[PDB]
Formats: C-alpha cells, structure tokens, sequence
C-alpha cells in the first residue's frame, strides 16, 4: 500500500545523508566529490512579480528568482531526520522559496549555504539592501 | 460464532495454456482440495496474462484434465523485488463457498500491497 | 518465645525447628491435596457426568461425607485407589509435583489450580497467586522445577535418562561469596570447589552455551589452584609432594560417574 | 520508475499540500498541472496529519574521500576475525493507522543476548518529523507464534541502544578495535541499524588514543571501547553479507550440511550463531595459510617459548629412553629437526609437500583407516596434527578444544578456531582417538655437568636442599641440586604448567617408563 | 476466584460493608496484602448470628409441631426467615426430628471468617455496650 516517494536516482544520497552525524557537512562533501544533487523537487508556477523575498506564503518571484515548494527544500525535512533549530521545527515547511535561477538548479545546496538578511528579507548577496 | 473454513488446501505447480495444446509445461499454480475421490483442484495462480486451459493428469494419471478457466483475477503481491503482479484463475462454475475458501487460504498465506 | 531478650506468646503455626518438621509438613500437604480433589468432585453437576461409575462415586461420596456417621473401609479403599490412578503425587515437605489425567481435569473430575486457590483461601487464609503455579503438557522435559532443580532429558550411554541441573547464577554466587575469611584463599579449600562442580555437572548437556562453560570454568579453576599450591609449597620449604592422585579432580568422568546407575 | 525507500504507509488517500509535501511525487494532483505545481487557494494546508514513513531499501554504496567503506571485501574480513559478531532481527507489521511496513522487534547477536523493543517508527507532523510509538502485530505465520507474548514486554529504545553499546563494549574491549557484523538477509538488518548507528569521518577517542567507536548525543563526544559508559551510538561498524558469497536456499539448510551442533531454539540469537558458524566454515576449515598474521593480545610469546622447551625435552627423553631406529615424522611442512642431534633415521611426511624439500617431504595424508599397518617401525610424532585414532606408537600433542580463554574463538562444528599468529582450526575433541595411548606423566630429564667449584663428581658440586622425587638429573640424591639442575627444574616446571594450562594435552605410547632413564644415568 | 467474584461484590455493597469505589483498589481481596479485608468481612457477623438464632427458633417450632424434614442452606433468605417445605412429613406433635447436619457442617468456616460470635463478649450481647470485665 502507501505511495512511492523517491526516484531511484536519489537512493545513495538519501541513505548516506540519513545515516550521517552531520547531515550538512555530509551533503557538502558528497557534492564536493562528484555527486549528482537531489532532484524531484516540486516546482511552482507563477508571475515572477512581487518581492524578492524568497521565504513567503505565496509564490512571489521576480523575473530572476524561482518559486519552489519550501518543505521540499529543507534537507532535514527531506531525509526525515531531526532539525538543528534549537526549538524546534523547520520553517520552510509551509511556505515557498525563491532561488536565483542560476543556482536554482540545486535548491537544497543553496538553502543550506545562503541565508536571508533579516532587514531586506532577501538572500545575502541575491540581493541585500544592507550596505 | 460461525467459522468459515477450517482449511487444508496445499499448493502444486502444473501445466496450463491458452488453448488445449497451448498448455505447455510447468507454469501453473494450483490449489487443490484433495478429496475422497482424488486430488480435486479449485483455483489457478499465475503471472501469465490469461490462459483458457489447464492440463493436469487424472487421479490415476491417464488423461490430462481439460479445464477451461475464469478470466484471471488482478492483484499485486509484493516480494523483496518490490511489487509483483499475479493472476488468479478460477475454474468456471464454482460455488461461492469454494471461492471464499480459496480466497481465505491465499490471502492469509501471501502478502499483498 | 524468647525473641530479643524478652518472652512473647506464639499465637500458632509450626516452629520450623522442632523434632518433626518435614514429615508433618508432608502430612499437611497431602491433606490439602485430598481436600481439593474432594471439593472438585463434589462441586460438579451430576447430570453432566457421562460415566455411570463416576456418578455412583460422587453420589456415595456425598453419602459417606454427610449422611453417614462412622467409617466405611471399602469406600475409603476404592476412593484411594481412584486417586492413585487419576492423581499420582510426589511429596517432599510442602513441595509437590502432580501427574494427573488432563481430560478428567478439564471436565471437573479431579482438581486443577483453581480448586487449590479456593481451598487455600478458605482453609489457610492466604491467596495463592497464579504466577507461582507452573504447568506442563509435554512429558519429555519434565517437571518445570522441583526442589529448586530443573530437569533435562539427556541420552546417556545408549538410553534416555533424566537429569537434574541447578540454576547457574546460584552456582556462580556460591563461588564468589563466602562467609568467613579463610573460605576465601582457594589454596586451602579445593574440596568445596570439587563439591560445587559435582553439583554443576549436568549443565554440560545443555543446548545453551554459557551453561556448559560454567562447569568447564570450575575445572580449570581447580587446576590453577593445584598448580599454585605446589608452587607455594616448593617455595616456603623446598619439598615437592611425593604423590597426589588429585589429577582425577579436573577430568570429567569422575564427575559423570555420579549420574550412572550402578551403586 | 520508483523505489520502496521512504514509501509512505498512511491510509488516507488525499495527497499533500505542495508546501508540506517532501517530493514532486507525493503531492496531490489538483496542483499537478503538466508536471508543474500551481497553488489553488481554494484549499488550505492541513494542520494535523500523521503519516508513518517506511524505512526500507537503503542501498549504500557511495564514494566520498573522508568516509570509510561500510561493506568490506572477503580478504579484509579474513584479516579481522576476532571482531566478527553475528546479527539477526525479527519483525512485526503495522496495523491500524498505517500498513505496509515492518518494525524491528527482537534483536539477537552471536552472543546469546536477546533484546526486545517496543514498536516505534518515524511519523510526520505539519511542523516536523517524529520518532514515536506505533501499534503493530506479529506476522500471521504460524511458526511465528512464539512472538505473540512478546508484544507487551518491550523497552523504550534509548535503554536498548545503551544496552547494545555496553554489550559490545564488554565483549570486544580486549580483542579488536572495531566490529564487523556478519548477516544474511542483508536488507532488513541494514534497515534496523538506523536505530542505533551513526557514520562519519574517522576519529580518535577522547582521553584515550585508539580509534573511536562510540557516540554520545547529549555531550557530543566519542569514545573507544574501554572508556564508553553512557554513550549510545556505534560510530563506524563494518559489515559483511554471507549469502552474497554464492549460497542458495535459506541458511538453515545450508548450515545443516556440516555443523550438527547448533540446533534451532526458536529465537534470533540462534540465527546469529548459525550465520557466524557458516561464515567461519566458508573461510577457515580449509588448509591453514602462513601469510596471514595477527597482532598479539597478549602474553602469547610466553606460550610459544614454553611449547618450544617442552617439545625439545620430551622428544629428547623419548629417544634416549627407548632408542628408536627410525623417527617417522608426520605433519611437518618444514623439515626442521626438533631435537638437533639424533642418530635415529628421521623421515618427513606431509599432505602438502613444499617445492624444495619435497624430495624430503613425501606427500602423505594420514588416516588410521588405511596407513594403520604401514609405519610399524620406530615411532611417529604427531605434533599438533589432527587425524583419527593414532597408531599405538606415537608422541601426540593435541590442542583440547574445550578450554576457555580469549585466544580460541568458537568455530564449527564444536571444533574451535585457535588464533595465535596464523589462525589454526582444530576439529572437535574426543577420546576415541587416544584409545592406544596414555597421558605423559610429568618429569624433567637433564644430562650435562653440574654446578662447579668441584667440577668433578661425588662430592664437591654445590648442593642446596631441594627435595623433589621427579627431577631425574643425576647428580641428585635428595640434596639433588647442583644449583644449575635445581633452578633449571623450577624454570621448566613453570613453563610446563603454562603450556598445559593454555590448552594443549600430551600423550605417549603405553610402553613408556621413567626408570630406564635412571638406568641410562648410571655411569 | 478473583476473575468473577461479582455476586460477592454485590452482597458486600448491598449490606453496607464497604462501598463500590473500594473494589478498584487493586488487591482488595488479598489477605497478606491489604489486611483491611478482615474488617470488611467482619461487618457481616451480626447478620450471620441472627441467621443462627432464627434457625434454632425454627427447629424448636418444628419439633413441637411434630414435623420431620432435612434442613438445608438454600432455603433461608439472608434475614433468617425460612421457607419451602417441599418434603416435610407428619407425626404426633412434640416428636418431630429436624436434621441439621449438612447445614452446620457447610456453614462452619464462615463463622470464624466473619467473626460471628464477637457480640458475645459485650455486657449483654449488645454491640453498643462495653466489654464484660
Ligand atoms: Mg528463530
Ligand atoms: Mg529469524
Ligand atoms: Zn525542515
Ligand atoms: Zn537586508
Ligand atoms: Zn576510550
């Protein structure tokens, strides 16, 4: 019964990251040694008009960024492991995320590395009003 | 209260095919009530698409039975190799009781999705 | 009773130190067993009884219990024989084992555990919890425990005999904890290790694996003790013993002799 | 295609709101417009749903530079015996709020330990995932009925993983510095090892120096085997797949071929023991290799020196006692004389003749069935060879397989697998073999001068007061010392005791007697 | 048998010995455990005593009126009042023998289990008055 969920092109990555002790560094070492990034993420459809703020309640892209199903970007939420947020749940479960179309091939890697500036609400570098 | 089928239906592999001669060789899975008057078979289980005839020698092995078959039953049992489609073949003209008995034995014996 | 340093008054019950404890306990045990059988047979419906002879037994039992007034030797005789055929007992002091018909018991013609519970309740003023009353169906492996020994069915020589084997934690505890500081130093006392090994022997036939290792550990200990003893003796004074005949203590036929019926 | 990995098992039929659906295949289809997703504000996100997530089919065969392999080859496993531990698990199916997955229930290892754990699984919530307790039931198989009572005797998992770390730690602290699990139905065991395993780059212990094999989640620190109390994760196990090695049916029928010892009491540890027994057979019951080495753990070199001394002495004594014409050596692959000078004719036999010295080392596989009536001249010498009943003339030295020590490890089938340097496998021990011989009684033969000062004979050689009746070393009469002989006797007695406590047993032809050594002594 | 001791529970709660919520105090029936069960049982002594007194009165009247018949337990309500003369017979008055063997013989253990005669120790068998000196 049930419903299948992952395509065979993700088995090694998901296993090796669900057994590791530091999921983040594990995934970074995986990529950094010739790995194929994760890839059945849910992809949205919208207007590419609105705030550049990736974290949002409703797909709000610009002509450059690209809306994604948030929950399917938190690696922690993807491998079914616990989150390092001291308390106590992932935030990207419920929202949408918008990633620069350039780097928006690997969503999980970006979500791991970059962060939104608290002021401009946008990615530090893509872009930020601060300084 | 009332129990339905204190059941002794073991399993055999035998012959079956699309026509009386298309009954080739060892590819059928028969459930058999080995009654008083010989081994009486009830249902046939295979992965082959559809087969109109099974071919099993008599209780004395003289003639090979020419038994036309039900339209196969569709269901997806599972094994370590994931899903596995199988087809259940009833001998056409079977009362509800033997249907129920065969279904009980099979479903309690083999896992489905 | 002179407990502490003052005299009290013992209300009742035995004082388990007099001249005849084990035997009086055996008598009391048989009494309770017979009482339970009687209650079982009398508290069952008559019409449900199939056999005519058994309705005759129950009927005349009610007779000889309440209607009659003095003894009737033949009834006692045939009832005692009935019990000896469908209840067979083995009694050491307050410690019993019963080999009984099973279908009779199911029908209610002899006593099962529930009857013992009821009898103890109204005639002993205690509640026998059912977590302490074992039960066995297959007669190969024997009684589940008797006199704090377990039974195992082992093929010895050319036939299949029963053997008793203790509880391993008990033997190890006995090995580690003593009650005098000269019972420590194994050098002086190897004899008690011999006795302990004699008690531990039948473990060797156990299908498990730590269990046999208990016995083999004891043997190797004895060897170690003898070696260090000769060493010490040669050390303090220079003599070496002339003859020992102790080598038969660390070799496993001296022990298995004890469970071979020919003495 | 798809896999069974992370296959959902919830009974509800509706897909998930894309913003809380882990993948593009586990979304619902109203949002599925041409493989893409469109948010339909007519429906909101659920705020209560609990979907169990099956955890089977893990498939781990990666290549990262900082991380060590988890499945090792056959040679890397042969090298690291001492560290093998069987493993088997029993299962249970999920019932009401989900169906289609198994949960670990009873665990069993090569040691006779059996742990039971309450059924727990990985559940989701609108905010996160969750490790919680779920309801289950045993398999409908009849032979699995001995599992019905176990479903109410479980333990919370943390207790179980702590107990596991502790059991391993005090089984292996004195042998290896790792652990390799031998297993059969590889998949489900790998599934179960999600509960208490954690992998990652190689690390060294804290407050000790050996490689670290434990993890603590609370304090976040590692440990070796010795200093691991309160830690609850194995940090880098290794594995092995016995059935991968080209085997056919269930391991029951396969094991049943050779070992008639390990029966099947219906648990899991039984399967573990059978698996390890089989793995030992497949790699060790052959002929012994001489290229494989092992570290010493420990004290072993004393046992070796003792074996040297005792061999030299016993053979010299037997020769000088009976003066055999020919010495039929047996089982010696290197034609090296034990006693260095001996006028007796000295053969060499073996079932493995080397290249050189093959002209010396005649090929010979002994068996009393046949060669019983062949070497009826002189005497044989079965040093550590393993045959059936020995001929009535011989000087056998055979390792008893019943002793306990950390050197010999259980093998098949009842015979154990000694490990000193190169692992020797010896068959089971029995008495029928020695039906022609008798235990060598202890003694000590010397033949040399004495103390000195005197350097002559009666009576100017230094005497101290040793009174023992078995040091057959004239000069000796009760004062029997000549210092030299005395402390030599002490040394050799110590060595003999150590050797024979290590496990080895001695035997001699029935004709032996000590007196004729005295008769030799009279000069 | 603690698996189905329901009728007993009903008697105890009916005659105000203890009250229902007690029976969830697990191990209520045990003797070594929870010794208050002795008091709870003892609360039936007075009623058991009244039963015996009334049995004596009936035996008196039955001998006086010249009647013969076996007395049994299951013909007496828990107030002592008898009934059910099924197979009594007739004789000259003042010459009727009531049979009381099975009755007393079966009743016996309950007398000490429920501490029946504890009324006898009072100043005049009257539970309110002090103890005899
Ligand atoms: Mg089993
Ligand atoms: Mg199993
Ligand atoms: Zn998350
Ligand atoms: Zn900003
Ligand atoms: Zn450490």
């Amino acid at each position: 019964a049930g419903n299948a969920t992952e395509v065979p092109a993700n088995s090694t990555v998901l296993s090796f990251c669900a057994f590791a002790v530091d999921a983040a560094k594990a995934y970074k070492d995986y990529l950094a040694s010739g790995g194929q990034p994760i890839t059945n993420c849910v992809k949205m459809l919208c207007t590419h008009t609105g705030t550049g703020q990736a974290i949002t309640v409703t797909p709000e892209a610009n002509m450059d960024q690209e809306s994604f199903g948030g929950a399917s970007c938190c690696l922690y939420c993807r491998c079914h492991i616990d989150h390092p947020n001291p308390k106590g749940f992932c935030d990207l479960k419920g929202k949408y995320v918008q990633i620069p179309t350039t780097c928006a091939n690997d969503p999980v890697g970006f979500t791991l590395k970059n962060t939104v500036c608290t002021v401009c609400g946008m990615w530090k570098g893509y872009g930020c009003s601060c300084d | 209260n009332n129990e339905l089928s204190p059941v002794a239906l073991r399993q055999m592999s035998c012959a079956a095919g699309t026509t009386q001669t298309a009954c080739t060789d060892d590819n059928a899975l028969a459930y058999y009530n080995t009654t008083k008057g010989g081994r009486f078979v009830l249902a046939l289980l295979s992965d082959l698409q559809d087969l109109k005839w099974a071919r099993f020698p008599k209780s004395d092995g003289t003639g090979t039975i020419y038994t036309e078959l039900e339209p196969p039953c569709r269901f997806v049992t599972d094994t370590p190799k994931g899903p596995k489609v199988k087809y259940l073949y009833f001998i056409k003209g079977l009362n509800n009781l033997n249907r129920g008995m065969v279904l009980g034995s099979l479903a309690a014996t083999v896992r489905l999705q | 009773v002179m407990c502490g340093g003052s005299l009290y008054v013992k209300p009742g019950g035995t004082s388990s130190g007099d001249a005849t404890t084990a035997y009086a306990n055996s008598v009391f045990n048989i009494c309770q067993a017979v009482t339970a059988n009687v209650n079982a047979l009398l508290s069952t419906d008559g019409n449900k009884i199939a056999d005519k002879y058994v309705r005759n037994l129950q009927h005349r039992l009610y007779e000889c219990l309440y209607r009659n007034r003095d003894v009737d030797t033949d009834f006692v005789n045939e009832f005692y024989a009935y019990l000896r055929k469908h209840f067979s007992m083995m009694i050491l002091s307050d410690d019993a084992v019963v080999c009984f018909n099973s279908t009779y018991a199911s029908q209610g013609l002899v006593a099962s555990i529930k009857n013992f519970k009821s009898v103890l309740y109204y005639q002993n003023n205690v509640f026998m919890s059912e977590a302490k009353c074992w039960t066995e169906t297959d007669l190969t492996k024997g009684p589940h425990e008797f006199c704090s020994q377990h039974t195992m069915l082992v093929k010895q020589g050319d036939d299949y005999v029963y053997l008793p084997y203790p509880d391993p934690s008990r033997i190890l505890g006995a090995g580690c904890f003593v009650d005098d500081i000269v019972k420590t130093d194994g050098t002086l006392m190897i004899e008690r290790f011999v006795s302990l090994a004699i008690d531990a022997y039948p473990l060797t036939k156990h299908p498990n694996q730590e269990y046999a290792d208990v016995f083999h550990l004891y043997l190797q200990y004895i060897r170690k003790l003898h070696d260090e003893l000769t060493g010490h003796m040669l050390d303090m004074y220079s003599v070496m013993l002339t003859n020992d005949n102790t080598s038969r203590y660390w070799e496993p036929e001296f022990y298995e002799a004890m469970y071979t019926p020919h003495t | 295609n798809v896999t069974g990995l992370f296959k959902d098992c919830s009974k509800v039929i509706t897909g998930l709101h894309p913003t809380q659906a882990p993948t593009h295949l586990s979304v619902d289809t109203k949002f599925k417009t041409e493989g893409l997703c469109v948010d339909i504000p007519g429906i909101p996100k659920d705020m209560t749903y609990r979907r169990l997530i099956s955890m089977m089919g893990f498939k781990m065969n990666y290549q990262v530079n900082g991380y060590p392999n988890m499945f090792i080859t056959r040679e890397e496993a042969i090298r690291h015996v001492r560290a093998w531990i069987g493993f088997d698990v029993e299962g249970c199916h999920a019932t009401r709020e989900a169906v289609g997955t198994n949960l670990p229930l009873q665990l069993g290892f090569s040691t006779g330990v059996n742990l039971v754990a309450v059924p727990t699984g990985y559940v989701d919530t609108p905010n996160n995932t969750d490790f919680s307790r779920v309801s289950a039931k045993p398999p409908p198989g009849d032979q699995f009925k001995h599992l019905i009572p176990l479903m109410y005797k479980g333990l919370p998992w943390n207790v179980v993983r702590i107990k596991i770390v502790q059991m391993l730690s005090d089984t292996l602290k004195n042998l290896s510095d790792r652990v390799v699990f031998v297993l059969w139905a590889h998949g489900f065991e790998l599934t179960s090892m999600k509960y208490f395993v954690k992998i990652g780059p190689e690390r060294t212990c804290c407050l000790c120096d050996r490689r670290a094999t434990c993890f603590s989640t609370a304090s976040d620190t590692y440990a070796c085997w010795h200093h691991s109390i309160g830690f609850d994760y194995v940090y880098n196990p290794f594995m092995i797949d016995v059935q991968q090695w080209g085997f056919t049916g269930n391991l029951q029928s396969n094991h049943d071929l050779y070992c008639q010892v390990h029966g099947n009491a219906h648990v899991a540890s039984c399967d573990a023991i059978m698996t390890r027994c089989l793995a030992v057979h497949e790699c060790f019951v052959k002929r012994v290799d001489w290229t494989i080495e092992y570290p010493i753990i420990g004290d072993e070199l004393k046992i070796n020196a003792a074996c040297r001394k005792v061999q030299h002495m016993v053979v010299k004594a037997a020769l000088l006692a009976d003066k055999f014409p020919v010495l039929h050596d047996i089982g010696n692959p290197k034609a090296i004389k034990c006693v260095p000078q001996a006028d007796v004719e000295w053969k060499f036999y073996d079932a493995q003749p080397c290249s050189d010295k093959a002209y010396k080392i005649e090929e010979l596989f002994y068996s009393y069935a046949t060669h019983s009536d062949k070497f009826t001249d002189g005497v044989c010498l079965f040093w550590n060879c393993n045959v059936d009943r020995y001929p009535a003339n011989s000087i056998v030295c055979r390792f008893d397989t019943r002793v306990l020590s950390n050197l010999n490890l259980p093998g098949c089938d009842g015979g154990s697998l000694y490990v000193n340097k190169h692992a020797f496998h010896t068959p089971a021990f029995d008495k029928s073999a020695f039906v022609n011989l008798k235990q060598l009684p202890f003694f000590y033969y010397s033949d040399s001068p004495c103390e000195s000062h005197g350097k002559q004979v009666v009576s100017d050689i230094d005497y101290v007061p040793l009174k023992s009746a078995t040091c057959i070393t004239r000069c000796n009469l009760g004062g029997a010392v000549c210092r030299h002989h005395a402390n030599e006797y002490r040394l050799y007695l110590d060595a003999y005791n150590m050797m024979i406590s290590a496990g080895f047993s001695l035997w001699v032809y029935k004709q032996f007697d000590t007196y004729n050594l005295w008769n030799t002594f009279t000069r | 048998d603690e698996g189905n001791c329901d009728t007993l529970k009903e008697i105890l709660v009916t005659y105000n010995c203890c009250d229902d919520d007690y029976f969830n105090k697990k191990d209520w029936y045990d003797f070594v455990e929870n010794p208050d069960i002795l008091r709870v049982y003892a609360n039936l002594g007075e009623r058991v005593r009244q039963a015996l007194l009334k049995t004596v009165q009936f035996c008196d009247a039955m001998r006086n009126a010249g009647i013969v018949g076996v007395l049994t337990l299951d013909n007496q309500d828990l107030n002592g009042n008898w009934y059910d003369f099924g197979d009594f017979i007739q004789t000259t008055p003042g010459s009727g023998v009531p049979v009381v063997d099975s009755y007393y013989s079966l009743l016996m253990p309950i007398l000490t289990l429920t501490r029946a005669l504890t009324a006898e120790s009072h100043v005049d068998t009257d539970l309110t008055k002090p103890y005899i000196k």
